């Protein structure tokens, strides 16, 4: 279809802006929103577990683990 | 609690219960399907006649 921004338009017909892409919002069916570009994983609300996956602060410590290498519930992280 | 049949994220949705002080109607704000007036505050300021 037509539109404005005409970037990575995706299978709903909607242009993904570059920023779009990496904008956090995921919009398309398909997870497009967050693909192939550049940005800050984690913001200042966000925890880095330790293989570079990003997930939210909260769970860290908590006493039930979340992130695929375990690093928010690693007794080392707590 | 793992939801059973899903694969995306965005499938679901969760929001916690909260009413610590009604709100005002606002664009912003998504009404409640109970949008019935809970209250009413007195808007402050009066104007009134004055020299
Ligand atoms: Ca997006
Ligand atoms: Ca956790």
């Amino acid at each position: 279809a037509k539109c404005e921004p005409s970037q990575f338009q995706c299978t709903n017909g909607r242009c993904i802006t570059l920023l779009w892409k990496c904008d956090g919002d995921e919009d398309c069916v398909d997870g497009s929103d967050e693909k192939n570009c550049v940005k800050k994983t984690c913001a200042e609300s966000d925890f880095v577990c330790n293989n570079g996956q990003c997930v939210p602060s909260r769970w860290k410590c908590d006493g039930d683990p979340d992130c695929e290498d375990g690093s928010d519930e690693s007794p080392e992280q707590c | 609690t793992k939801m059973n049949g899903c694969t995306k994220a965005r499938q679901c949705i969760a929001y916690k219960l909260d009413q610590t002080k009604w709100v005002f109607n606002s664009p912003d704000l998504i009404r409640h399907t109970d949008h019935s007036v809970q209250g009413k505050l007195h808007i402050p300021f009066r104007l009134t006649p004055t020299v």
